[PDB]
């Protein structure tokens, strides 16, 4: 049937992308345009079935988590899967201290500010067009 | 152009703005005059608490 | 949808932010723009329920007091807890003299004039827009 009627925008995944954009501006993330745009297009595929859309979201949630884990400078999920026994065997206080040191509260505050800004702009201007335009411009710059 | 506003702005606000533009046009306001009026009105709404 | 009905604005905290701006201009305040932007976003985010919004404001009032205390150069509450014995040791007249010396009545008059100016200008100028703009400007300058 019709396909153009289902292009409702990236929605929450748009803000999820904005998180990666913020990490890129701070240089805390090594951006990969290929995988990012591939996942964006996968989310942008018009699914006539609402059940198909819900299944896409459910599958992408662990997929999104793995993508965010990989795009960073952290070691791959195989290393943490292998070392999970030692991680669980480590002292809780040292793990909490390591998490706090890794936790950058400035990043958390910036994320909250950008979340509120995007929530406000999600009532006036289409953020999907801007996000895809920024993605395309970044891809062109990488090509250049 | 209607397409530029429709893709740039969410359909509700675009419909509101185009409705205001058509209301101006039906009262003899020119395209330049109505565009300027919409610009001034949105500036006033965002700056002056007209609510 | 009609989500503009949930963007209630800063309302009272507008005056809070204006007072903090005033104390920052005169140099009496130690300012952290990022936390101020976080607080502005926290008070500006929309919640559908009136009860939830009121609860947010009531919970944030102690948070606003804590942020005001942090922004001021006053010693931390731990110092007060440690020196409560010395504070109670002093006579009531000595404490009255000390607090009268500390009180700067010029700043109290400025606060009163600012309160009147805010209660008059809140009907003619969106003070939330200007406060957010100045807060973003201060964050921009302190970052880049």
């Amino acid at each position: 049937s019709s396909l153009w009627q289902y292009w409702r925008g990236l929605s929450g995944w748009n803000f999820y992308f904005l998180v990666k954009f913020g990490l890129l501006w701070a240089g805390y993330l090594n951006f990969h345009p290929l995988l990012n745009l591939v996942f964006a297009a996968f989310l942008l595929m018009p699914l006539p079935r609402y059940s198909l859309h819900r299944l896409r979201h459910w599958i992408a949630l662990p997929i999104g988590f793995a993508l965010f884990w990989h795009d960073t400078w952290l070691p791959g999920p195989e290393s943490i899967m292998s070392q999970g026994s030692q991680v669980a065997g480590f002292s809780t206080d040292y793990l909490i201290d390591l998490v706090t040191r890794f936790i950058n509260w400035q990043m958390i505050g910036a994320i909250f500010v950008l979340l509120v800004a995007w929530l406000f702009l999600s009532q006036w201007i289409r953020i999907t067009v801007f996000v895809v335009a920024i993605l395309l411009w970044l891809n062109v710059l990488t090509l250049a | 152009m209607s397409i530029l506003t429709r893709w740039l702005l969410i359909p509700p606000v675009n419909a509101r703005l185009i409705g205001r533009y058509r209301d101006y046009r039906r009262h003899g306001a020119s395209a330049f005059s109505a565009t300027l009026g919409c610009f001034w009105m949105i500036l006033a709404w965002i700056f002056i608490p007209l609510e």
